[PDB]
């Protein structure tokens, strides 16, 4: 499986550029990654940067330097000589279709799969705005054309020994790691529905954009939401019989074990008795 | 033996059913005896299966068929019970009872609410077998009156003893499965007063 | 397109294709010689058989025991032995009613061993809206350009 | 809780078979009649024997607390 | 009085009661009155005998985490989760 | 023990041998 | 007939209005779909003595736009009740 | 000594230590011969295979007739029937099973060492037999079964339940119409059988904490 | 031997000669409860437990009393809870539900309310002393 993983420090050097050159509203900052895959999964540790730029109201307009960026990997290749590049990230807060058009151009420096990552300048969101593409031939059944597209795999933030402690270290104040953290992922997995709720708000906007002037729609997204009924709602309702059962038994071994295992503290009124015992040299 | 009163008799399966001894050892208890608490706890306890692989195995029974034939136990009970005839094991209740449980030393006191327990018993497992059965049709020939099978039966109902399908005025005669979700539950049930027992009870001066 | 076949196949145009062309059939050129006519005829009968429980097994939970004798091309001796060979097919295995005249290829599972598509549907869910998500932007062209 | 199938059992078979073994060794260890305290044992014997047998009923109630029941977030 | 149990105990007894046997039972020699209880206790009436069916609904007088507080689940979750808050403190 | 235990009715003597001449006499 | 038998919690048809439609006996009309069957339409096992066509739907069925007034606002105002039922557990 | 010690065997069970003592006779036999009645060796191959039936092999019963030293020129109408009856047992032919034994009686069963278990075996294959038929078949009826076995409904009736109770196979059956129902369904439970044992360690551990506040 | 097992004949010749031990307090009004276990726990030691009953079957230990009035005494037990059952007017056909989905939903749940508040009943006495 092609599972990509990012190291924090990527999304911290490119922080500080949007910080410099105030690089932010749908401004695109381009970069490159760093690692050794000759395997399907992917290992991204270091990063560079590529001086981009780009206009809003063409996004046609695109202006990158192919070996004169290069001399940063060349200052690298010194310093670690395993990595090479695997890929390359960017930005695209509203998705420029700039990377459809041409797949050749990053591929030819970069001999692993082609592989392209989202960095915003925002990155505020509570879920994972992080998303990862991969560049291939899919057979698309709208009815147009079968050309290169993204293909959407799931990423997630590298902890080695360097920056595992060094994080911790910084912030040290709230971290609450105990059989509670129960309530504080259920809650979120709740926010990650009203996450995907939010997105399901986009999607009347989808509606709208019907309604809006001379818009197309799109056949794929309407054969994920069309499964939505007869999958998964008083269908379920015939196989609730011997389902709740088995919610009960977890209850019932639960509630006569936790009872016997918390009757072990009676000590606590030996031992002070025996203090009592002990207090004719008090 | 002190299990006789309790009447546990699972524990005395391994231990006072099962002797090592093929003779007994005198001032205990006697060869006979001993060879006679075998096969009336035994066939209680131990189920039809392992009375061809454990009490006709054990060599000890062997030698009391060639020898004394006075407990009629070994040609009656044991034959009835693997051949399942509740027809020839009925006449041998009393023959059994006049010459083993009268006679016998510790469960005399108890009798013959022991007797009508293992008496349905052997009618009881035969009941799973058959799916639909009249009541008329082989009880019968089995040497029984209808009046006074339901009696016994009627009574075991609030025992728990009854999950299958008895009936009188139609006939209709079924079986059930004993192991379902309610007997499941009824183990907390059961432990709901007993458990809160000594909890409740300690725990007034200290804690 | 007979292998194609396995799924659909009625057995009812077996005993047809058999009867208007068989010089490989019965007889043989480059393999067999067809001494004996038992070796393909009988046989190639006795094979699709198990092809066609294959196509009642699947499509069919239940089926009368009536109408199952006149879907099978055979006759109810014949299909009464052919049930004991079921145990020896090591695929399928049919529950059959004489009374109701019902036969259940199929067994019932308990839901325990359904929990995952149970729960399957829900990750559909999360990988569908993660999907579209990207592909609304594509339908952004014409809305934000 | 997508992955459980048949692991819906092994997790019933975790929260017995290892558990019976708690609660007679909880019994056998408590049952010697030396005491004596001062040093002996005392460092950490019992735990394992003792306190750490209701800490092992608590690991399978702490997976038994962690999917808990109804994870499905409510619906059917 | 006395009959006045016998139509609280038909619910879940009789499916079905002929007119000749309601003369030994609620003493009621002519159908004005047996009809008439049956309106105010919400009973079909059909030819020949009457079918019984005693039909509940929703939201089931007091008592509530009965039938009354949408998703009673949330408290059992609360007894998953909230309750385990004063098991560490 | 329960009522059943400490119950004897002594009435399996007498049905038992009762039965078994009923149905002798019936052929 | 699939559009039609799909409204809330009905997946199942019968024998009545598929053979009325195709005006072809029953016992083809078995074997006769069985043939789209095998091109990924539909997953669902027809029954016998019971009359009654279980349906296990996989098909896209495309050209929407109808549904998707009531389908969208299904998937929100439903789903609004797992929101408003899961503001009580924000205790912790 | 290992053949009559083998004999001894044959009340006692233990086939497979029997067989080691059956095994190292036969081929003492075959390099001797001369004054010694060579059939002897094959009687002792007929209990050889008399202990398979008992352990239920198959693949090795197979390698003794497609073996070149157990086989050569030695044939009789007692091998057919051992050979006949090798394959029958498996494939559990009422029929086949005791055709061969009536012509060959005179031969094979005329042993009493055979015949003992034969009648035996006519009892246990009957058992078998009967396993063998309601495994692919459920819910037939009762007469058609009695037609196979070859008795009538009151004889099979006795045979029928006896072994319903002995964990062979776990079913029941409709006297009334003939007819049979389908029930054996092992489960995996743990909830009652396995959970009693829970019970006996509750109240005992509270006894031994309140003792030491005392 | 009378209550217990539900039986009006025993239970009247019991309190005719024991009255003299019913003149103690309030020992004469627990005589109320006793002869009406005598038809409720009476339905447990008939075959009414069991589905299929009928009314010609139930007259014979209920004789004591009456015929037509044994309808009176199923029914009532069936609102109080104690046993559902159908009663037939022609031949008394008897049908008692017999329910093995309990235990599933809700119902032991009035049970799992107790077993949970048992734990931080000792514990929290443990900060206490």
């Amino acid at each position: 499986h092609e599972k990509v993983t990012i190291a924090p420090l990527v999304l911290l050097s490119a922080l500080d550029h949007y910080e410099r050159t105030q690089t932010k509203e749908n401004k695109r900052c381009v970069g490159v990654i760093l690692g050794d895959a000759n395997s399907s999964t992917i290992r991204v540790t270091n990063s560079f940067a590529l001086p981009f730029e780009e206009d809003e109201k063409n996004s046609d307009v695109w202006f990158l330097d192919h070996n004169y960026i290069e001399n940063m990997n060349e200052m690298c290749k010194k310093i670690n000589a395993k990595e090479k590049l695997i890929g390359w990230y960017h930005s695209g807060p509203k998705l420029r279709a700039s990377d459809l058009k041409i797949n050749e151009l990053f591929k030819k420096y970069t001999q692993n799969n082609p592989l392209l990552l989202i960095v915003d300048v925002k990155q505020q969101g509570v879920g994972l705005p992080t998303d990862a593409y991969v560049a291939i031939e899919q057979v698309k059944d709208d009815g147009t054309s079968t050309e290169k597209t993204f293909l959407h795999l799931p990423c997630t933030i590298e902890a080695e020994e360097a920056e595992e402690i060094g994080v911790e270290h910084l912030l040290r104040d709230v971290r609450d790691q105990a059989a509670g953290g129960l309530s504080i992922r259920l809650t979120n997995q709740l926010k990650s529905l009203k996450g995907l709720q939010s997105k399901l708000k986009d999607v009347v906007e989808y509606l709208d954009k019907v309604i809006n002037k001379e818009l197309p729609i799109n056949h794929t997204i309407l054969g994920k939401l069309q499964d939505v009924f007869n999958l998964l709602n008083n269908l379920q309702k015939a196989l609730t019989v011997k389902t709740n059962d088995e919610l009960m038994v977890i209850y019932i071994s639960n509630l006569v074990r936790s009872i016997i295992a918390f009757d072990d503290l009676i000590e606590n009124k030996i031992q002070n008795k025996k203090i009592q015992e002990q207090r004719v040299k008090d | 033996i002190h299990c006789l009163a309790v009447r546990n008799f699972k524990e005395a399966a391994k231990l006072l059913v099962d002797s090592l001894a093929t003779f007994t050892s005198i001032e205990l208890t006697s060869y006979e005896s001993i060879a006679t608490y075998a096969s009336v706890t035994g066939l209680f306890t131990l189920e039809r299966t392992d009375l061809k692989s454990k009490v006709i195995d054990s060599p000890e029974l062997l030698s009391l068929i060639s020898t004394t034939a006075a407990l009629q136990s070994i040609s009656s009970l044991t034959i009835s019970l693997y051949a399942s005839d509740y027809a020839s094991y009925f006449p041998y209740l009393l023959e059994t009872y006049a010459n083993v449980l009268i006679p016998c030393k510790y469960l005399n006191r108890h009798a013959d609410f022991f007797v009508r327990e293992m008496r349905r018993k052997v009618y009881a497992q035969l009941l799973e077998s058959y799916k639909t059965l009249s009541l008329k049709s082989m009880a019968s020939a089995f040497g029984v009156s209808v009046a006074f099978l339901d009696n016994d039966l009627g009574k075991f109902i609030p025992n728990k003893q009854l999950n299958c399908v008895i009936d009188r005025v139609n006939g209709i005669v079924e079986t059930n499965r004993p192991d379902n979700k309610n007997a499941q539950y009824h183990l907390l049930v059961k432990q709901g007063d007993g458990l809160l027992t000594k909890l409740q009870k300690y725990g007034a001066a200290v804690r | 397109s007979l292998v194609k076949l396995f799924t659909t196949n009625e057995l009812m145009r077996w005993p047809i294709v058999q009867k208007t062309y068989e010089p490989v059939l019965n007889e043989d050129d480059l393999a067999f010689g067809g001494e004996a006519n038992k070796h393909h005829w009988e046989d190639l009968q006795k094979r699709v058989i198990e092809h066609n429980l294959r196509v009642i097994s699947e499509y069919y939970s239940r089926i009368t025991l009536l109408r199952l004798n006149e879907l099978l091309d055979l006759t109810e001796s014949q299909t009464e032995t052919y049930i004991s060979d079921l145990v020896n097919q090591g695929i399928i295995y049919a529950k059959v009613n004489r009374p109701a005249k019902i036969v259940n290829f199929e067994k019932p599972k308990n839901s325990s061993q359904l929990l995952n598509e149970w729960s399957h549907n829900v990750d559909e869910l999360l990988e569908h809206i993660e999907t579209i998500g990207h592909l609304i932007t594509k339908e952004e062209i014409m809305h934000g350009l | 809780e997508e992955k459980e199938e048949s692991n819906l059992a092994a997790t019933k078979s975790m929260v017995k078979i290892a558990e019976q073994y708690s609660k007679r060794i909880e019994e056998e260890k408590e049952l010697t009649e030396e005491e004596l305290k001062t040093r002996y044992v005392g460092r950490q014997d019992p735990k394992k024997h003792l306190s750490e047998t209701a800490d092992e009923t608590l690991e399978n109630n702490i997976v038994s607390v962690l999917t808990a029941g109804v994870n499905s977030v409510a619906i059917k | 009085a006395i009959r006045d149990e016998i139509a609280k105990n038909t619910e879940l007894s009789y499916d079905f009661l002929p007119l000749s046997n309601i003369k030994a039972l609620l003493f009621f020699n002519n159908e004005k009155e047996t009809e008439k209880f049956a309106l105010e206790r919400n009973w079909p009436i059909v030819n020949s005998k009457v079918y019984f069916n005693n039909q509940s609904k929703e939201k089931a007088d007091y008592e509530d985490e009965m039938m009354h507080e949408e998703d009673q689940k949330t408290n059992i979750i609360e007894k998953a989760m909230d309750y385990a808050i004063s098991i560490e403190n | 023990e329960n009522w059943d235990d400490v119950e004897v009715d002594d009435d399996f003597t007498n049905e038992l041998k009762a039965e078994l001449d009923r149905y002798k006499r019936e052929n | 007939l699939i559009e039609t038998v799909f409204v809330k919690n009905i997946r199942m048809l019968s024998f009545e209005d598929i053979s009325k439609a195709t005006h072809l006996p029953k016992d083809n009309v078995e074997h006769l779909v069985m043939r789209a069957i095998s091109l990924g339409l539909l997953k669902g096992s027809i029954d016998q003595v019971n009359e009654l066509v279980t349906i296990s739907w996989v098909q896209p069925r495309i050209i929407s736009g109808d549904q998707i007034t009531k389908m969208k606002d299904r998937l929100v105002e439903w789903n609004d009740q797992v929101e408003k039922l899961g503001k009580k557990m924000e205790a912790r | 000594l290992d053949l009559m010690s083998g004999i001894l065997h044959c009340e006692d069970k233990d086939y497979k230590t029997a067989f080691s003592y059956f095994f190292e006779s036969f081929e003492s036999y075959h390099n001797l011969t001369t004054h010694n009645s060579y059939e002897k060796a094959c009687q002792v191959l007929k209990y050889m295979l008399l202990s398979k039936i008992m352990l239920n092999l198959i693949d090795d019963v197979k390698n003794i007739l497609n073996a070149k030293y157990t086989k050569e020129t030695y044939q009789s109408r007692g091998i057919d029937a051992m050979k006949a009856v090798a394959e029958a047992y498996n494939n559990r032919s009422l029929l086949d099973f005791n055709t061969a034994l009536k012509q060959y009686e005179k031969e094979l069963m005329g042993d009493e060492l055979t015949r003992s278990h034969f009648n035996a075996l006519y009892d246990t294959l009957l058992e078998s037999n009967l396993c063998k038929i309601i495994e692919p078949f459920e819910c037939v009826e009762i007469s058609h079964i009695s037609k196979i076995i070859g008795l009538d409904t009151q004889q099979v009736e006795g045979k029928l339940s006896q072994m319903i109770l002995d964990k062979i196979f776990y079913g029941v059956l409709d006297q009334g119409n003939g007819w049979l129902y389908v029930y054996e369904t092992p489960n995996q439970d743990a909830t009652y059988d396995s959970a009693l044992e829970l019970v006996g360690q509750l109240n005992k551990v509270v006894d031994q904490l309140f003792e030491k506040a005392s | 031997k009378a209550v217990k097992l539900g039986d009006l004949k025993k239970f009247t010749s019991t309190i005719t000669k024991y009255k003299q031990l019913l003149l103690k307090d309030d020992t004469y009004q627990l005589c109320v409860r006793l002869r009406s276990n005598v038809i409720k726990t009476g339905i447990r030691i008939i075959s009414l437990t069991y589905k299929k009953i009928s009314l010609r079957d139930i007259c014979l230990k209920l004789n004591l009393d009456s015929e037509q009035t044994v309808e009176y005494m199923v029914s009532r037990a069936i609102r109080d809870g104690v046993i559902e059952a159908k009663i037939n007017h022609e031949d008394g056909f008897i049908e008692t539900t017999e329910l093995l989905n309990i235990y599933d939903s809700e119902d032991p749940q009035q049970v799992f309310d107790e077993r949970i508040k048992f734990a931080n009943q000792l514990h929290d006495e443990y900060l206490v002393s």
